[PDB]
């Protein structure tokens, strides 16, 4: 049975994973390195291809068409035959290596699936998955149209508002046909050629296009707004958060400032936040899918004492904890070292020494058998022989050291709680170890296509290997600088083959970081709850002085202005009066700066006084009233009254001293510090920021969890780290010098122009550059040269900000080996880790609502109960009668595909913005002329409407309110056009289309469901956006105060600095967004000799502050980056469950819901909105398809609905919404559905139902298509 | 007898502009060309490759004076490169509160000086370490990137004088003279 044993079909699996390790060895690059391995690979694809084949014939020619298994292993032996054909004529004299023919290799990879073949059976049913596939897959689908529609809507945006990135300043002796990297500004960059329209060069400077100078696309760079095709690229790179902060700088140097700042600004806010949100929530609910469908499917004697006792276990603790420290206090110190046998060695022999002493200790009082089960005794066994290992004398400070600083793990047992909460989050292994392995496998077979696909270019590095090809896909997956890997393919593939590679590096970026990221969360969030069985346990088994107090608690002042009075009624009097005085102080604040300060101007100090003199009658009432801490009305309450009175104190202690100078690194420095927090006083004042705040804190010991683990995580790779990288990672300034003793004497250095910009020298021509003394230094922004240095690295690391710049400089100056580490370190703390806290913030959320305890069946039907709520009848008149023309008008208006000619004519209007409606480019006129055209064409479809139905029902909906208002726009933007012939005539008629273009939202409807998702999720999300900004109020001020003269340096420069509060709160918007926060801190930090000091006055003085920057750049990036965003995807998850719907045979659908519309709308002719009992009995009648209430066969539940509706009201008339009330409840199995509060209820109104219908029948008697389906089970049951 | 200041022999001293008008004579105070406040007098007490003192007033060895004005020119020739892209740096007018590019280009002038004449200097009033110069550049000058292409220098400037904790200033103070106007 050659195909039949279980032993041959294990090979058969895992030799499929060697036939891709061989395909990743097919390189010039690694043949012209290794000639071995162009014969090995040969021959290990020779035989291998044997066993293949094999199987192939014997399983159709002795054993055996439509198995798909059976065609892809065809494939596949046919793919080894051409690899091998190939390569005996790639050795030979026949073709070389770097032939394209190599393309011909691309399918190979694929083979991974067969080492898995785990696709049988797992758990569900083939129906039951396929299911879950197809409803995930139709949200996914109905995203990617939204999405498409922004990415199109924000391309249409940037043609019109921006145009080519082109003009940059230049040296006047430039000549036209001589453009070169001599002939540009050092600092390089753009102009406005108009004066005031944006930056202008300085004298000895001018500018103009470098593209009319005889530069190439290549030349200038991919990224511009020119067409509709290069717009919609730099929307997708800048909603990537990648290089936008640049787009935007490029932006305000060549165009208007306010322009600039409202399109990036809201582009971040909607397209890289709330949209990427959505995919989120579409990832959670396919989680929330497979839980339905998984719960619908169904001496020696001393052993008794010495292993036990409290003094073993904290004796062998706290010696870990000194080993640790011992081992990690290494740092630097000197050039001198002499590790053969020396000191830390023998601390570590020492330590490694009790180690084993414990181990076989409890090894002998346990017995090996009863050890070895334990998995805690088989990870000490794995470092008690990894460290005797690491410890030899050729081994010490090796990779081995893993094993030497994974010591630090077996202190987790020092609580019980931090335990518990690991075993919490990390859940059943099987579910995140599946996701860590198939994201592995993904991104290997990735990186051997990619290989295969681009290896002999010949123009391009990267892809030359395949730790290149997987360090450029690993680049591309971690959001650092991907869009650079994608340029430097594109300027070296060629301009016939750039759209094939776009495409391809899209497409790999879209799923890499919508998908792979999201599945991550989604696992995360699916272990933070409960299993389903034991939430239901759960709640089966839960069941003068008063004078001064009125003065204080004043009292307060149809829908539309009770709405007012409430808002008016929020505060009492007093509070509104301190809301005022705080808000005009920070106002005030707005105007500061180190060269105008309220301490020397008199206008600013006016808010000073006023906010002291108002806080201090404020208190003294307030204590007057009721008291310091006394009584449960009084003022010190908690924390809010704390900070109120601290906040007083500073604000007073300031006014009364108002220092006339003020030293860099003083207690007067810090306490005009400790004024700029004014803003927080406002989170106590206003109830709605109070609970924002309360709800924030209610997670705080969940977050203090996820923090140790992570500074864990940084402290072994800090410790490795020192061990292994202090005294390297430094070399010459110089390239040329490869060795300390040269280190000395001067040479030229080149000065960086623009990493943009990519042009070619002149054959004899030098760069830009000057003589330079040359040093032997570390980087500037990490050293690796003790613990607190290797920390604020691996911090800096974790942000995946300047990554890849600790990458390269690990592999260039330490060696190619220790790229094992930082890679290793971004998968566990950026992919894993920052995870966490996503998990912890979202579901802490959904505690604080309660919905946490609720099952998934009840948690639908609380989001339908809502969803029908917010349901309405329809406005849609009925077709008139009295003449045949309006009767005619309405079928026209309403036929399927004139609803889909009207669609797509919006689309055909929205295609004219292509290019930019100028007025001296002749192509503007064809392109006006027919928006004209357009225009008329939605004028006739009004108006057919109009003729069709009533004007006044007309006007009704909303979507006729909309496209009637922009169709009047039209035409009056049509006649002003003709009338003048302006570039605001222009202007007004792309405003006009983008009007129109913005409709389509209202006629396709899954479109309409997500855009109600955003649209309410912004109104939700209110407050918390309020204080993310009281936040950034607080910093902006600090930072002027305390970094608003420091000297330009590497990202601190004319467009990013703290001499304002306007431009610290843009920079700190740069910083949300992550967009190089740390070359920035690094600038903040500058000390002499690099920055000129000052004896006694701040504002003298540019040098900047350490511990400041320290303090002030780590607190502002994890309390809002780590923290507060993280609201924001808890809000789009709950919003998307609720205005999101699809079809799924177990709730009222929005099928069921427009039927059931259609046929109420029929009843209801004079549209009321509430029927009289009499026609009752006739509505439901007319109800055919999956809402079908049978006449015959079901006639118990056609007079259970009748009575229902007749004993509401008793008699009378029924509202749209009881009948709709009626046929959800009707038509769910509320067993699941309901909570066992209202089950009870509904039940005994359904039981005194079923008894009174019994007592009609047996009086009437003496006197002489999911509803049907969940009555039967209801009578089943009963 | 001044310091160069204005002037070709108002100041009581000339500069060597001519290589032959110098074959003997008894006083050495002649300034150079374009590091004005180097005289021959601590250059030939300095080293020269060619020749050394004495051998100079005795004619035989002059061809030392070449040697010095060739310097001198390399000197030259080195800061054109640096102040056309002190030029070409836009910011120059606003990238610190205390300093100018007038002071940087004085003291980076200094700097190259030292560099190509490594002699003590004297009778200025006004004295300081050569090693000075360094601090001065590192401090009132602009931050320049060098171009990261072979070597990824991490977020340091072009001009830096130190690094690995090495000793500098070490008492070794090879007077040099103040010459910078604050
Ligand atoms: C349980 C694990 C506890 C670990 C505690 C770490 C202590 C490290 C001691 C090593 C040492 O003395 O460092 C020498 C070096 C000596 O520095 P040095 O020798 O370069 O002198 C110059 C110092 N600078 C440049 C900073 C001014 O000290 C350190 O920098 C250590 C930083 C202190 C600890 C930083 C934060 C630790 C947080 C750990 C969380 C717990
Ligand atoms: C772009 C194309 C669109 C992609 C659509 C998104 C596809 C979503 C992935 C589908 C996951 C189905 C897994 C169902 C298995 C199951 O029953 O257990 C859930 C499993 C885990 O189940 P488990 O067996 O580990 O345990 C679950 C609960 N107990 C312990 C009681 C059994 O979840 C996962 O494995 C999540 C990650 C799987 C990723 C691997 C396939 C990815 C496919 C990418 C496409
Ligand atoms: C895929 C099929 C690619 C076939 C094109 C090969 C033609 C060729 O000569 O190579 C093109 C060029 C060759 O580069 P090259 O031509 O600049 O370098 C070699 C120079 N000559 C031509 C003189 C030998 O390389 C490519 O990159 C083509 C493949 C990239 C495009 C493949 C994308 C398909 C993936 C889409 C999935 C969605
Ligand atoms: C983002 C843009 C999208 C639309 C935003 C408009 C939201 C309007 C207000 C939201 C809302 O529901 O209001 C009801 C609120 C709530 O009042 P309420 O308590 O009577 O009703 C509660 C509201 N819900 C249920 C939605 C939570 O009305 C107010 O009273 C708002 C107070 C006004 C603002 C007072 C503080 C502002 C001062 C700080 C401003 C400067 C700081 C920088
Ligand atoms: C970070 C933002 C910090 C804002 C300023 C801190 C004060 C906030 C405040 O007082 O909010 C009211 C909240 C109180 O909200 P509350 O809803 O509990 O207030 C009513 C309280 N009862 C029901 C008892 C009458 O103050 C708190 O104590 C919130 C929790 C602690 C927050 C600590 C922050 C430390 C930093
Ligand atoms: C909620 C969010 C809360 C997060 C709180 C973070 C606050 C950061 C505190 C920084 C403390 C710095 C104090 C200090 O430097 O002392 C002054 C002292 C005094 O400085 P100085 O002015 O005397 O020295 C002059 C400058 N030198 C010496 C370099 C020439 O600083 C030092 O000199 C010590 C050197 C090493 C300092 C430690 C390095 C940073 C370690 C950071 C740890 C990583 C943090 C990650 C947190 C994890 C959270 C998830
Ligand atoms: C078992 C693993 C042992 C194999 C060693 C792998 C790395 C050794 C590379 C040595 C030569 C390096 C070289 O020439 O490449 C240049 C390249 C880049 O150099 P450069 O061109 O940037 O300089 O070197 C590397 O990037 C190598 C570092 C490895 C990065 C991570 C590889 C992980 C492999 C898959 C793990 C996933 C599970
Ligand atoms: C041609 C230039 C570029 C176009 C390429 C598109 C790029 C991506 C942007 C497309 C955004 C969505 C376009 C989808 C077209 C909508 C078609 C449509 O509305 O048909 C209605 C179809 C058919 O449904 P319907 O039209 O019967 O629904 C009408 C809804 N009521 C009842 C309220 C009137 O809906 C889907
Ligand atoms: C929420 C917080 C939002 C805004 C806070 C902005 C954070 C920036 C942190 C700046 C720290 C640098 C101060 C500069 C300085 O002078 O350093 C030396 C300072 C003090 O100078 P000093 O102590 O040398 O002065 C000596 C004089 N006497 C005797 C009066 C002390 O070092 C410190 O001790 C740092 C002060 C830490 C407090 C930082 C303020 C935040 C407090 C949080 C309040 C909680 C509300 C929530
Ligand atoms: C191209 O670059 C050069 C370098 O600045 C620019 O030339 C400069 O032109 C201005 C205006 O003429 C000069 O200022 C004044 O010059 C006049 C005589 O030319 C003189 O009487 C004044 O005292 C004053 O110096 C400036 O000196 C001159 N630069 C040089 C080399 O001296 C030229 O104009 C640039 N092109 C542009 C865009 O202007
Ligand atoms: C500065 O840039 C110059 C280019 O002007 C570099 O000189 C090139 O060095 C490479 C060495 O890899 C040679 O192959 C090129 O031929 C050189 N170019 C020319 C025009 O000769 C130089 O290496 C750079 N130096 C520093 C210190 O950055
Ligand atoms: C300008 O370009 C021409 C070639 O088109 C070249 O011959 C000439 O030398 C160039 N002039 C300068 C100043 O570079
Ligand atoms: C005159 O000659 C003597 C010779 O020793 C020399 O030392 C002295 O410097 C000369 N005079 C002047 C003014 O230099």
């Amino acid at each position: 049975l050659w195909i039949n044993k279980p032993w041959v079909h294990s090979l058969l699996r895992i030799c499929a994973i060697i036939s891709v390790i061989s395909v990743c060895m097919n390189t010039p690059m690694t043949f012209e390195h290794y000639p071995p391995l162009q014969y090995v690979t040969f021959t290990l694809d020779t035989l291998l291809m044997f066993l293949y084949t094999a199987e192939m014939i014997a399983k159709m020619h002795i054993r055996g068409v439509k198995d798909r298994w059976c065609v892809f292993d065809g494939f596949m032996v046919f793919c080894l035959w051409v690899s091998l054909v190939l390569q005996v004529f790639e050795i030979a004299d026949i073709v070389d290596q770097m032939s394209p023919w190599g393309m011909l290799r691309i399918p190979r990879p694929l083979i991974m699936i067969r080492a898995f073949r785990i696709y049988f059976r797992f758990e569900l049913p083939r129906t039951r998955i396929t299911n879950i596939l197809k409803r995930s897959g139709e949200q996914i689908w109905s995203v990617s149209i939204f999405l498409l529609f922004f990415l199109l809507l924000y391309g249409i945006l940037g043609v019109q508002m921006f145009g080519t990135f082109t003009y940059h300043c230049v040296v006047n002796d430039t000549k036209p046909g001589n453009v070169t990297w001599n002939s540009l500004a050092i600092p390089d960059t753009h102009c406005s050629p108009e004066l005031e329209e944006g930056y202008q060069c300085p004298p000895g400077f001018k500018c103009m296009d470098l593209e009319d100078l005889g530069l190439s696309r290549q030349e200038l760079g991919y990224s511009g707004f020119n067409e509709i095709g290069t717009s919609i690229f730099t929307v997708y790179e800048a909603a990537s958060q990648e290089g936008w902060v640049f787009l935007m700088y490029r932006a305000i140097d060549s165009f208007p400032r306010w322009r600039s700042y409202f399109y990036f600004i809201t582009l971040i806010f909607f397209l890289a936040w709330l949209v990427k949100n959505v995919f989120i929530a579409v990832i959670i609910e396919t989680f929330a899918e497979i839980r339905v469908q998984f719960q619908q499917m169904w001496a020696p004697a001393c052993l008794q004492k010495m292993m036990r006792s409290s003094v073993f276990h904290m004796f062998i603790l706290s010696m870990v904890t000194v080993d640790v420290i011992v081992a990690a206090s290494n740092y630097y110190k000197g050039e001198n070292f002499r590790r053969q046998y020396d000191e830390f060695y023998l601390a570590e022999v020492a330590f490694t020494v009790l180690f084993d002493l414990e181990a076989l200790l409890k090894i002998w009082c346990l017995g090996f058998t009863g050890y070895i089960s334990s998995s805690l005794h088989k990870f000490e066994l794995l470092l008690v022989i990894g460290t005797t290992l690491h410890v030899y004398p050729d081994l010490y400070h090796s990779q081995f050291t893993y094993f030497q600083v994974l010591r630090v793990v077996r202190l987790i047992k020092i609580s019980p709680a931090l335990e518990d909460f690991v075993y919490k989050i990390f859940g059943p292994g099987k579910k995140l170890g599946s996701l860590v392995v198939f994201t592995a496998s993904l991104l290997i077979v990735m990186s051997a296509i990619s290989l295969q696909m681009f290896c002999f270019v010949e123009e391009l590095d990267r892809f030359t290997t395949f730790p290149r090809a997987f360090m450029s896909m690993f680049q591309i997956l971690t959001q650092e600088g991907w869009v650079d890997v994608m340029d430097q393919t594109l300027n070296a593939v060629g301009h016939m083959w750039a759209p094939v590679v776009a495409i391809y590096f899209i497409l790999y970026h879209l799923f890499a970081t919508l998908i792979l990221l999201s599945l991550f969360v989604a696992v995360i969030l699916d272990n933070l709850e409960l299993d389903e069985d034991l939430k239901k346990l759960k709640q089966l088994k839960q069941s003068f002085r008063n004078f001064c107090r009125v003065v204080v608690r004043a009292r307060f002042n149809n829908t539309k202005y009770h709405q007012l009075y409430d808002l008016l009624g929020l505060v009492t009097y007093l509070d509104w009066v301190m809301i005022i005085v705080t808000i005009c102080s920070c106002i005030s604040m707005m105007f500061e700066s180190p060269f105008r300060r309220v301490m020397h101007a008199p206008t600013l100090q006016i808010a000073e006084y006023v906010f002291v003199i108002f806080m201090s009658i404020e208190l003294n009432l307030k204590i007057m009233a009721d008291g310091l801490f006394f009584t449960p009305t009084a003022v010190i309450r908690d924390f809010g009254g704390v900070m109120d009175i601290f906040i007083y104190l500073v604000s007073l202690i300031f006014l009364c001293w108002m220092p006339q100078n003020v030293p860099a690194e003083s207690g007067a420095q810090l306490l005009m510090v400790l004024r700029c927090l004014r803003p927080l006083r406002i989170f106590k004042l206003v109830p709605q920021m109070r609970k924002v705040v309360r709800e924030l804190f209610s997670g705080f010991k969940e977050i203090f969890l996820v923090s140790i683990l992570l500074l864990t995580l940084m402290l072994v790779f800090a410790s490795f780290g020192v061990q292994l990288f202090a005294g390297k990672l430094a070399k010459c300034n110089d390239p040329n010098i490869i060795r300390r003793e040269d280190c000395n004497g001067i040479f030229r250095i080149n000065v960086s122009v623009s990493k943009n910009l990519n042009l070619k020298l002149r054959p004899g021509e030098k760069k830009p550059g000057f003589w330079v003394p040359r040093v032997w230094a570390n980087p500037r922004n990490f050293n690796f040269d003790n613990v607190g240095n290797a920390m604020l690295a691996l911090f800096e690391v974790l942000s995946l900000k300047g990554w890849v710049e600790v990458r390269d400089v690990i592999i260039h100056r330490v060696g190619p080996i220790h790229g094992i580490y930082i890679h290793v370190f971004v998968f566990l703390g950026c992919m894993i880790g920052l995870t966490l806290f996503v998990g912890v913030v979202i579901a802490n959320f959904n505690e604080n609502k309660g919905t946490a305890l609720l099952t998934v069946d009840q948690r639908r039907w609380e989001d339908l109960k809502s969803r029908l709520k917010i349901a309405q009848p329809l406005h849609l008149p009925p077709r008139p009668d009295n003449d045949g023309f309006r009767a005619k008008m309405y079928d026209i208006t309403q036929h399927p595909f004139f609803k889909r000619t009207i669609a797509l004519l919006v689309l055909a209007q929205s295609v004219l913005l292509s290019v930019k409606w100028d007025v001296e480019d002749p192509v503007t006129v064809p392109l006006a002329t027919m928006s004209v055209v357009f225009t008329f064409i939605f004028v006739l479809e009004v108006t057919m409407k109009i003729i069709a139905m009533s004007p006044a029902g007309f006007w009704q909906s909303r979507r006729n309110r909309y496209d009637l208002l922009v169709t009047s726009l039209g035409v009056v933007w049509v006649v002003l056009h003709f009338a003048l012939l302006n570039a605001y005539t222009y202007m007004m008629g792309a405003c006009v289309i983008v009007f129109r273009f913005f409709s389509i939202c209202g006629k396709h409807v899954t479109l309409k469901m997500l855009l109600l998702t955003v649209v309410v999720s912004m109104y939700k999300s209110f407050f918390i956006i309020v204080g993310m900004f009281l936040l950034l109020l607080c910093y902006a001020f600090a930072g002027v105060v305390l970094f608003g003269t420091v000297k330009y340096g590497e990202n601190i420069n004319r467009h990013a600095n703290f001499s304002s509060a306007g431009k610290a709160i843009t920079v700190l918007f740069r910083i949300v967004t992550g967009e190089d926060w740390n070359k920035i801190m690094h600038d903040c930090m500058v000390q002499p000799p690099f920055c000129t000091p000052d004896e006694f006055t701040y504002w003298a003085t540019d040098c900047g502050n350490y511990a400041g920057a320290l303090m002030y750049f780590c607190s502002f990036y994890v309390i809002i980056a780590y923290i507060m965003l993280n609201l924001l995807v808890a809000i789009i998850v709950e919003n998307f469950s609720l205005f999101y719907s699809t079809e799924e045979d177990q709730l009222l659908s929005y099928n069921d819901l427009r039927h059931f519309q259609i046929i109420w709308n029929m009843v209801d002719d004079k549209r009321e909105g509430v029927i009289p009992t009499f026609r009752v009995k006739f509505l439901l009648r007319l109800l055919r398809g999956r809402l079908e209430v049978d006449l015959d066969k079901d006639k118990l539940l056609f007079k259970h609905m009748c009575y229902e509706m007749e004993r509401l009201h008793n008699g009378g008339d029924v509202t749209f919404h009881d009948v709709l009330s009626m046929l959800s409840y009707r038509s769910v199995d509320i067993r699941k559905s309901l909570q066992l509060e209202e089950l009870l209820a509904r039940e005994q109104l359904e039981y005194t139902i079923e008894e009174e219908v019994a007592k009609q029948t047996i009086r009437m008697w003496l006197k002489k298509q999911s509803c049907s389906i969940i009555h039967s089970l209801r009578e089943s049951q009963q | 007898a001044r310091n160069w200041s204005r002037g070709a022999a108002g100041g009581d001293g000339q500069e060597v502009r001519s290589k032959h008008p110098t074959p003997l004579w008894n006083l050495s105070d002649f300034y150079l060309s374009f590091c004005n406040s180097y005289t021959l007098w601590e250059l030939f007490s300095g080293l020269s490759s060619p020749n050394t003192l004495n051998c100079s007033l005795d004619t035989t060895c002059r061809q030392c004076v070449e040697a010095y004005q060739d310097y001198d020119h390399h000197a030259q020739e080195k800061y054109e490169e640096f102040e056309s892209v002190l030029h070409k740096y836009l910011q120059s007018e606003e990238y610190s509160v205390k300093s100018c590019p007038e002071d940087c280009k004085i003291v980076y002038k200094a700097w190259l000086c030292s560099q190509y004449f490594e002699v003590t200097q004297f009778n200025c009033r006004k004295t300081i370490p050569c090693k000075q110069y360094c601090l001065e550049v590192q401090t009132r000058c602009p931050f320049i990137l060098p171009d990261n292409d072979e070597v990824i220098y991490g977020g340091l400037s072009s001009f830096i004088c130190t690094g690995l904790y090495e000793t500098f200033l070490t008492n070794d103070e090879p007077e040099c003279c103040d010459v910078r106007r604050e």
